C-alpha cells in the first residue's frame, strides 16, 4: 500500500557482508540464499546483524528451497543461544542471473514476506567479490 | 515435568562400585536416567532434561534437550574413582539459566545422592537462601549418605523451600537392592509447587 | 557364599589368628558389598604368613578367574604383583601374571600393570630378549594417556635394566635418560632407585661423546643419593656441568676407588676440556667468541700441540661449529651448541637480556628523534 | 557361550556362575534402554547425508 510500504536502507554489518559474498562464490554456478537475522527500528532502519543459508541447488534459487521447516528450526537456535533476532529478510546470489530478480526468485520473496511484513530482497554478485569492485 | 527444565545429577563415586544395585550401580544409573527423563515427559510434554557429571573438572555432558537419545550417548563415559561434588552441580544449572533452550521455563534441579556428601554442610545451608530468590529448588534422592550418617541435605531442602513456584523434597529409596527402577519414588511424579 | 569363601576357609584356617582377617572378605562378597571388598583385598595380602606360600598363589587364580566385573580387575592385579615378588620358582610366576589379564569391569588400566610385571619377571630369569619385545609395547599404551604418572616410570626403570646387564655403558646412559625425565619416588623402591642412580652416575663419565650433566644436578635421584663413594662422584659431576677442566682434574685421587674411571682416565680428561669449547664460549663473553687454546692448555696442563688436535675433534662432534685459525691462535665459535639447563648459563642469559633490553631502548629514541616528516 | 565349557570347572566355583545369572537379569533391561540411544545416533548422521542428497538430486536430472 502507498500509505505503510516504504523502503528500507540497509545497515550492513561485517558478519553480513563477508558471509554473503563467500557462500556464493564457492557454490558458482549452483546458486545459495537464506534467511538474514537482524534486527528492524524506525520504520525503515534495518541492521542485517548476521545471515545463515538455506540450500544451494544446480538450478538455483526455486521454491523447493524455501522450506518453513529450516526457518523454523533456526529459530529454535535462536532461544537456545538467547539471541533475540527476528528475520529482516532474505538474501540469494545470482552469478546465474543479472541483479534483475528472476521469476522463481518473485516467488520465494513472496513466501518469505507473509512471515516478515518487512523483507528485503538482496542480490549478491559472488563472481565480482574476485575483482576490486563489488 | 510441565514447564519446567532440570539438570539431572549422576554420582561418580566409590560407593558405585557396590553391587547392592545389579549388577553394578554406575551401569544403573543409565537405566534410572531414562526414567527420569521419560517420567517428566509423561506428566506433561513441555519440559526438558540435561544431564551432568561432577566427574574430574566438572564438565557438562548435555545441556537441555528434549532428546533421551543424547543424555545417554554421554553417561557411559563416567569417572568410577571420581567422587560426588554436590556443590558444584547447582552452579552448573545457574551459568545454564541465562542461556538455555526454554529460557523462559521454571529452574529445578534433580540430583542424586549415591554417596555421602563432600561439600560442606553450611557452605551448602546457606546456598539455598540465595537460591530461593532467584527461584530454583534442589530435590535430593537420597539412599547414599543416610547409611553412614544422618540426612543434612534435609536442612538444605527445608531452608530452600518458600515461595518459588517450584518445591523441593527429600525422596528416600532405600540403601539396599532396589535396582534402578526405585527412581519412581523421586518427585518426577511426587513433586508440588512453591507458590 | 562358596564362591570365594570356599577357598578363603581353607586359607584361613592354616594361618594363625589371620584367620579374622580372612572372614572380613568373606562376609564383603555375600552381602554385595563390592565397593568395600575392592578396598580390603590390598590391606589383606600383606599381613598374613600363609601368603608367602603356595596357598595365596591359588587362591589369587580363583579369584581373578570367578571376578572380573564383580570387582575390578584394578585391584586384583595389584595383588598379584606383591606376590609374584615373593615366590622362588619365577618360571612359574611369568605364567600365572599372563592368566590374570583377561577381561574388565567397566574401564580400568589393570592390562598394562600385567605387562610391565612380565617385563619385570623377564629380566631376572635371564630371558634378556623377551624382557625387550613387551617392554617396547607398553611404553607407547602409558605413555598416551596424561594420567599414569608412576606406572609409566617403573617401566622405564625396566628397559634401563636391560641395557646395564650387558655392560655396554653408553647405550646404558641413554637409556636411563628417558627415566630421568619421568622420575617420581612414589611407587617406586627406594633400593632400585639407589642402585640405579649411582652406576649411572659413573657411565655418563665413561662415555665418548655423552654430556647432561647438568641435567643429573637438576634431579633428586642421582643429587640426594649419598653414600662413602657418592659424596666424590657428585663432585666430579659438578667440576663436569661448569665446564672446569682443572676442579675435575684435581680430584684424581679419589677416582681410583672406581677401577672403571682409572682404566678410562685418559679418555675423561680429555672430555672436560672438549666440553670447555662449548661452554667457555656461551657463559663469559657476550661480546666475543672467540677463544686462544693457551687457555685449555694450562688448564688442563696438557701440552700445546694436543690441545689444537683436541679442539679440532670438538668441532667434529658438533659441540661447536666455526673455524680454527692457526695463525692468529684462536679457535672462534660461530655457533654453541644448546645444553641442557646449568648453573652458570643461566645468569649469563639474564645478563645479556638486560643489556639488550637497555640498548634497544636508547636505540629507539635516536630510530624515532630523526626522519621527522616520514614517521607519521 | 563362555559356559558349558569343562575349562570352566575348574576356574569357578557353581556359586560364581548363578552369582552371574542373577547380575544378568538387570544387564538386559538397560541393553533395551540403549536400543532407543543407537536410533537416535543413526538418525543424526543421516540427516547431513540428506542435505547433501538435495544437491545431487537436481544434478542427476536434465
Amino acid at each position: 500500500a502507498p500509505a505503510v510500504d516504504t523502503a528500507e536502507q540497509v545497515y550492513i554489518s561485517s558478519l553480513a557482508l563477508l558471509k554473503m559474498l563467500k557462500h556464493g562464490r564457492a557454490g558458482v554456478p549452483m546458486e545459495v540464499m537464506g534467511l538474514m537475522l537482524g534486527e528492524f527500528v524506525d520504520d525503515y532502519t534495518v541492521r542485517v546483524i548476521d545471515v545463515f543459508a538455506m540450500p544451494q541447488s544446480g538450478t538455483g534459487v526455486s521454491v523447493e528451497a524455501v522450506d518453513p521447516v529450516f526457518q523454523a528450526k533456526m529459530l529454535d537456535m535462536l532461544k537456545q543461544t538467547g539471541r533475540p533476532e527476528m528475520v529482516v529478510g532474505w538474501y540469494h546470489s545470482h552469478p546465474g542471473f543479472g541483479c534483475w530478480l528472476s521469476g522463481v526468485d518473485i516467488n520465494t520473496q513472496q513466501s518469505f514476506e507473509a512471515l516478515s511484513e518487512r523483507a528485503v530482497a538482496v542480490v549478491v554478485d559472488p563472481i565480482q567479490s574476485v575483482k576490486g569492485k563489488v | 515435568m510441565v514447564l519446567e527444565s532440570t539438570m539431572v545429577c549422576v554420582d561418580n563415586s566409590e560407593y558405585m562400585r557396590n553391587g547392592d544395585f545389579l549388577p553394578t550401580r554406575l551401569q544403573a544409573q543409565q537405566d534410572a536416567v531414562n526414567i527420569v527423563c521419560h517420567s517428566k515427559t509423561r506428566s506433561n510434554p513441555e519440559n526438558n532434561v540435561g544431564l551432568i557429571t561432577l566427574a574430574n573438572d566438572c564438565e557438562v555432558l548435555t545441556t537441555l534437550t528434549p532428546d533421551t537419545g543424547r543424555i545417554l550417548s554421554k553417561l557411559h563415559t563416567v569417572q568410577p574413582k571420581g567422587k560426588i561434588t554436590f556443590c558444584t552441580g547447582i552452579r552448573v544449572a545457574h551459568l545454564a539459566l541465562k542461556h538455555r533452550q526454554g529460557k523462559n521455563h521454571k529452574m529445578r534441579i534433580i540430583a542424586f545422592v549415591g554417596s555421602p556428601v563432600e561439600d560442606n554442610e553450611k557452605d551448602l545451608v546457606k546456598l539455598a537462601k540465595r537460591l530461593k530468590k532467584e527461584k530454583v529448588n534442589v530435590d535430593i534422592i537420597n539412599f547414599g549418605e543416610e547409611e553412614v550418617n544422618t540426612e543434612k541435605l534435609t536442612a538444605f531442602v527445608n531452608t530452600l523451600n518458600g515461595k518459588d513456584g517450584t518445591g523441593s523434597h527429600l525422596v528416600t529409596v532405600p540403601p539396599g537392592p532396589s535396582l534402578a527402577d526405585a527412581l519412581i519414588s523421586s518427585p518426577i511424579l511426587a513433586g508440588e509447587g512453591g507458590a | 557364599m562358596k564362591d570365594v569363601p570356599a577357598f578363603l576357609q581353607q586359607s584361613q584356617s592354616s594361618g594363625p589368628g589371620q584367620a579374622a582377617v580372612w572372614h572380613r572378605l568373606e562376609e564383603l562378597y555375600t552381602k554385595k558389598l563390592w565397593h568395600q571388598l575392592t578396598l580390603q583385598v590390598l590391606d589383606f595380602v600383606q599381613d598374613p604368613c600363609f601368603a608367602q606360600g603356595d596357598g595365596l598363589i591359588k587362591l589369587y587364580e580363583n579369584f581373578i578367574s570367578e571376578f572380573e566385573h564383580r570387582v575390578n580387575p584394578l585391584s586384583l592385579v595389584e595383588i598379584i604383583l606383591h606376590v609374584v615378588r615373593q615366590m622362588t620358582d619365577p618360571n612359574v610366576a611369568l605364567t600365572f601374571l599372563e592368566k590374570t589379564r583377561e577381561k574388565v569391569k567397566s574401564s580400568d588400566e589393570a592390562v598394562i600393570l600385567c605387562k610391565t610385571a612380565i617385563g619385570a619377571l623377564k629380566l631376572n630369569i635371564g630371558d634378556l630378549q623377551a624382557t625387550k619385545e613387551t617392554i617396547e609395547d607398553v611404553e607407547e599404551m602409558l605413555n598416551n594417556l596424561p594420567g599414569v604418572t608412576s606406572v609409566h616410570s617403573r617401566f622405564y626403570d625396566l628397559s634401563s635394566k636391560y641395557y646395564q646387564t650387558i655392560g655396554n655403558h653408553a647405550s646404558y646412559y641413554k637409556d636411563a635418560l628417558r627415566f630421568l625425565g619421568c622420575v617420581d619416588i612414589k611407587d617406586l623402591p627406594v633400593s632400585e632407585q639407589q642402585e640405579r642412580a649411582f652406576t649411572l652416575g659413573l657411565a655418563g663419565l665413561l662415555g665418548e661423546g655423552v654430556f647432561n650433566f647438568g641435567e643429573l644436578l637438576m634431579h633428586p635421584v642421582l643429587e640426594s643419593l649419598r653414600n662413602t663413594d657418592r659424596q666424590w662422584l657428585i663432585d666430579t659431576l659438578y667440576a663436569f656441568n661448569s665446564g672446569d677442566v682443572d676442579r675435575f682434574q684435581t680430584l684424581k685421587s679419589a677416582w681410583g676407588q672406581q677401577p672403571d674411571l682409572a682404566a678410562n682416565e685418559a679418555q675423561l680428561l680429555r672430555k672436560i676440556q672438549l666440553l670447555c669449547l662449548m661452554e667457555m664460549t656461551f657463559t663469559r663473553p657476550a661480546n666475543h667468541r672467540q677463544l686462544t687454546f693457551e687457555e685449555i692448555a694450562k688448564s688442563a696442563k696438557i701440552t700445546v700441540n694436543k690441545v689444537e688436535l683436541l679442539v679440532m675433534k670438538a668441532l667434529s662432534v658438533g659441540l661447536v661449529r666455526g673455524s680454527i685459525d692457526e695463525v692468529d691462535k684462536r679457535v672462534h665459535m660461530t655457533w654453541v651448541q644448546p645444553r641442557v639447563l646449568d648453573l652458570q648459563q643461566i645468569k649469563g642469559m639474564k645478563d645479556r637480556l638486560e643489556l639488550w633490553c637497555t640498548d634497544v631502548k636508547s636505540m629507539e629514541l635516536l630510530v624515532e628523534h630523526q626522519a621527522q616528516d616520514i614517521l607519521t | 557361550e563362555q559356559d558349558g565349557i569343562g575349562e570352566e570347572v575348574l576356574k569357578m566355583s557353581t556359586e560364581e556362575i548363578v552369582q552371574r545369572t542373577r547380575l544378568l537379569d538387570s544387564e538386559i533391561k538397560i541393553m533395551k534402554s540403549e536400543v532407543l540411544r543407537v536410533t537416535h545416533e543413526l538418525q543424526a548422521m543421516k540427516d547431513k547425508i540428506k542435505e547433501n542428497s538435495e544437491k545431487i538430486k537436481v544434478n542427476k536430472t536434465l
